[PDB]
């Protein structure tokens, strides 16, 4: 799969589900006209087929303010992390490599 | 640049 064909969150519920079912989570927080956020996307893409065992989803921050906010996301792109449960890290801005050494942790 | 702020 890909930056294209995974699931976007558009709703709390959703989103708190999602933290408490996948063992190893990632979300990418963007907006659509961040140019960083964009360039990001090929290099998640690397990682999505990189990480099988991790969950890669995304959150459009302006779809969806009220998960941004949960997450306290001011800045994009913020790659949110979570383990077993809860979530555990941010990698703020578009930094593919402290994103896959903040991926390979989990 | 490798962010963007959103100040609200």
């Amino acid at each position: 799969s890909s930056y294209t064909s995974i699931t976007k969150l558009t709703n709390l519920t959703e989103f708190r589900n999602l933290i408490k079912q996948n063992d190893k989570l990632v979300i990418d927080f963007y907006a659509t006209w961040c140019g960083p956020s964009k360039m990001m996307q090929p290099h998640l893409t690397k990682l999505i087929q990189a990480y099988p065992d991790v969950r890669f989803v995304k959150c459009d921050v302006d779809e969806s303010p009220d998960i941004a906010k949960e997450c306290e996301v001011t800045a994009m792109p913020t790659f949110v992390l979570g383990k077993d449960g809860q979530l555990i890290g941010k990698i703020i801005g578009a930094n593919p490599t402290a994103l896959e050494k903040g991926i390979k942790d989990l | 640049t490798p962010v963007c702020t959103t100040e609200v």
